[PDB]
């Protein structure tokens, strides 16, 4: 999962 | 005789505009009028026995695109319990955290919750806590009409389930809720246009039993001053 | 055959939603469509031989309430000159500073200009500066549809006549302009809703002669892939 | 990068838990 | 905290  | 005094009269109901943001995206907006105020809640069941009008924040939805992020939003919502209560008594706004989500708050601008100086406080759970005083607001508003100070802030922003985004982009927060008592928005816009001329302008106070008013700046400032003289400091 | 390729067919114009803020307050919003792009100006005009749709940022007005602050805003607008030019060349957006107001830019969120990593750059004065590339955007959009990437950003923010508000509240800046090519907003929204079902959804590309398209997620991702194979990469 | 949730009731950290097994 | 304008020429 990409939290940017 | 002073139309603005309707703001504080026994039995009065203000309208409050609730706007929710999930990761910086507006996902919900609803306007509430209720003598017991409102509660920001997660599900539409579980707690149906508490005072205050339930404002149910929407399920994040189930998309293949951002389910990891929205999963966190969903868990936060599921921990709201009785909710985040917000209500008025007289010239003051009060909030109380009835569920499990730690919630921080500040009064700030319509568009930007976190101007950098941090949260005004954490919403208490075991007792109500004051989050707004119309007294100083109106003092500051008069100062604004006299060009001696900036526009008073009236937007209540709540960060739910996470620490306040101090020196952090607010759009990274999972659940941010803005609550605007729309009378305050209207009072500021009235002052704003009133400074441009001495023509009459219209104000809708967005409160119970109050029709639109058409005042010159001179009249409005007169009413503001009469109002603040009867308020508690 | 691929409706998304109309994004790049020569002669087509993108719609740009231009929203201006004076000290954190929205004061202007217009949608603009012009083959030579647009120029943000402050009504000095002054030349009529410049390319680009002139977008005139409004006077801050006269009020006895924030007289001192609006005076600064007005000064900035009075120094815009030929203005801030923004235009498209195929898959690339370009910006150039034609007047005397130093301007900084970032591609950021719809609601928040300063994500905290500073500007993407300063808009140059004597040459074009690249501010957007649809190639990587589409690659990132595909990643997004596959669940393994956030949605790509597409909101162009300009800070006019002041340094970029890094580690400062953006609402204190005199003149902030957001520019959204609305096709990109529509593409992102289409992927978001597309992830939730296998049913058709509607996407409107908001370009010249556009009409709403009705696509399933499978058809949409196929078209994104076909599109990306037709674009340039360095 | 990951959010860190401030929710009460979440049961103590694994080290602060008595292991009754 | 007055603005520092960044305009060239003048």
């Amino acid at each position: 999962t990409d939290w940017s | 005789e002073n139309p603005l005094k309707r703001l504080l009269v026994p039995g009065e109901e203000w309208e409050f505009e609730v706007t929710a943001f999930y990761r910086g995206r507006q996902v919900f907006q609803q306007t509430i009028s209720c003598p017991e105020g409102l509660r920001l809640v997660g599900s539409e069941v579980g707690d149906r026995t508490l005072p205050g009008w339930p404002v149910t924040l929407p399920d994040p939805g189930m998309s293949l695109t951002d389910r990891g992020v929205m999963s966190y939003v969903r868990h936060v919502l599921s921990c709201l319990g009785g909710g985040l209560a917000l209500w008025r008594a007289g010239q003051w706004l009060w909030a109380q955290r009835l569920g499990h989500c730690h919630t921080y708050w500040a009064v700030s601008e319509e568009l930007l919750p976190n101007s950098g100086h941090g949260p005004d406080g954490e919403v208490p759970k075991d007792k109500e806590g004051g989050v707004f005083d119309l007294g100083p607001f109106i003092v500051d508003l008069i100062t604004f009409t006299e060009g001696s100070g900036r526009s008073p802030r009236y937007a209540l922003w709540f960060c739910v389930g996470e620490s306040w985004p101090q020196d952090q982009p607010w759009t990274k927060r999972l659940v941010m809720v803005k609550v605007v008592p729309t009378c305050l928005r209207a009072l500021v816009e009235m002052a704003r246009v009133g400074g441009a001329s001495s023509l009459e302008n219209t104000v809708d106070l967005h409160i119970s039993n109050s029709h639109p008013l058409s005042l010159t700046s001179d009249q409005y400032k007169a009413y503001l001053q009469d109002l603040v003289e009867g308020m508690d400091f």
